[PDB]
């Protein structure tokens, strides 16, 4: 049986809210706290505060003082976590996970996490640019190229090459988001030095929240 | 009150791994040790500095004295390659470690072919300068790319990205992107990443001084 299960991901614009749910089975909002923890891209673990579902008790962590409300509903064994004034380096995984509460256990059972993406942004639709290759990205006899797929919301956006002939070598990144609120990425293909002068290279990309398809040619620098 | 850990911990399978973890209260205070991998959450390996929850096979093991915290991993295989983070309580408020990276060497290193991309003239003329560099093909997946501008260290304009490791020969790639305002950018002549990897006696420098054709 499945002891933790969250709401799914939520996006919201600077200075708003988001409440992450947090279901648990009847044994953990019996017998164990609940802790909430974040984690952003790349980085580690930031401890937000915890509360004892049975009893209600709650503790938070000093950064998050007047900004997190974390609340219960014991008739579906349900605990909430509520962030407030939301800023853009909120952006990360809500977690909630359970411990047995020196006298801490340990939190041995984690929710899958909840993304929450913080942002100003309304749809909008990316600009390619070509990364052309040059004697700048040629390593012998390997040439690099690609395309800079840039300032797009929301997720997800897709890329090809030669409309799916060009598979060897390519490499899609996945997207960063921006401080503008906007996400970026790139997809770059290593390709022998030698075609650059006969073969044409094109990226495909179709970002279908905005319905934006872009073709987008890629030529040597000159 | 932080907890201190190593960044990153390199190893070949079978050798003992050794992940510290400092603090001036944590004699004071039980240590946990979690392990995550990519793409999943984190699961407790160590808790009360030396416990194993059960199904945590034997191999790892944890200490604290000293105000030092330590999680030991015997033989270590394949399978341990993850972030690892300590984790105590002081007072009333939970700590975590910075986390420890642990990578286990399963094949020769590699070190990464290194291009830079100047922003197009398409871009520059919308008001913003992306510069690229790409790391493509190395192992480990530890790397460290920094940007210079007039031999000036940039710090917040960059974003990096990573794939997932290849199926076949088991690298990686990555992009550092440099952002500028299309004035900055024009303000200043060599554009240039640094970047540095365990297959890399020293460090390698790709640059371009804005106007090279
Ligand atoms: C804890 O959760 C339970 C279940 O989610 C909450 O009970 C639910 O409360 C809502 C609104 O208070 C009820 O919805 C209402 O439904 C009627 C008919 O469908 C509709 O006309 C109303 O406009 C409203 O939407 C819902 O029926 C009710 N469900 C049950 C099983 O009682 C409860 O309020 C929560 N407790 C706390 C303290 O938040």
């Amino acid at each position: 049986q499945v002891q933790l299960v969250q709401s799914g991901a939520e996006v919201k614009k600077p200075g708003a809210s988001v409440k992450v749910s947090c279901k648990t089975s009847g044994y953990t909002f019996n017998n164990y706290d609940i802790n909430w923890v974040r984690q952003a891209a790349g980085q580690g673990l930031e401890w937000m505060g915890w509360m004892n579902p049975y009893s209600g008790n709650t503790g938070y962590a000093q950064k998050f003082q007047g900004r997190v409300t974390m609340t219960r509903n014991i008739s579906i064994t349900t605990v909430y976590m509520e962030l407030s004034s939301l800023r853009s380096e909120d952006t990360a995984v809500y977690y909630c996970a359970r411990e047995v509460r020196g006298y801490g256990g340990g939190s041995d059972y984690w929710g899958q996490g909840t993304l929450v993406t913080v942002s100003s942004a309304s749809t909008k639709g990316p600009s390619v640019f070509p990364l052309a290759p040059s004697s700048k990205s040629t390593s012998g006899g390997t040439a690099a190229l690609g395309c800079l797929v840039k300032d797009y919301f929301p997720e997800p956006v897709t890329v090809s090459w030669n409309s799916g002939a060009l598979t060897s070598g390519v490499h899609t990144f996945p997207a960063v988001l921006q401080s503008s609120g906007l996400y970026s990425l790139s997809s770059v293909v290593t390709v022998p030095s030698s075609s650059l002068g006969t073969q044409t290279y094109i990226c495909n990309v179709n970002h279908k929240p905005s319905n934006t398809k872009v073709d987008k040619r890629v030529e040597p620098k000159s | 009150y932080e907890l201190t850990q190593p960044p990153s911990v390199s190893l070949s399978p079978g050798q003992t791994a050794t992940i510290t973890c400092s603090g001036d209260k944590l004699d004071d205070n039980y240590v946990c040790w979690y392990q995550q991998k990519p793409g999943q959450s984190p699961v407790l390996v160590i808790y009360q500095d030396t416990m194993r929850p059960s199904g945590i096979p034997e191999r790892f093991s944890g200490s604290n004295s000293g105000n030092i915290a330590t999680l030991t991993i015997s033989g270590t295989q394949a399978v341990d390659e993850a972030d690892y983070y300590c984790q105590a309580w002081d007072g009333s408020t939970v700590v975590f470690g910075g986390g420890t990276r642990l990578t286990v060497l399963g094949q020769p290193k590699a070190a990464p072919s290194v291009f830079i991309f100047p922003p197009s003239d398409e871009q520059l003329k919308s008001g913003t300068a992306s510069v690229v560099c790409l790391l493509n093909n190395f192992y480990p997946r530890e790397a460290k790319v920094q940007w210079k501008v007039d031999n000036a260290l940039q710090s917040g304009n960059s974003q990096e990205s990573v794939t997932e490791q290849d199926s076949k020969d088991s690298t990686y790639s990555l992009s550092s992107t440099l952002t500028l305002s299309k004035a900055d950018y024009e303000k200043h002549k060599v554009y240039a990443c640094e970047v540095t990897h365990q297959g890399l006696s020293s460090p390698v420098t790709k640059s371009f001084n804005r106007g090279e054709c």
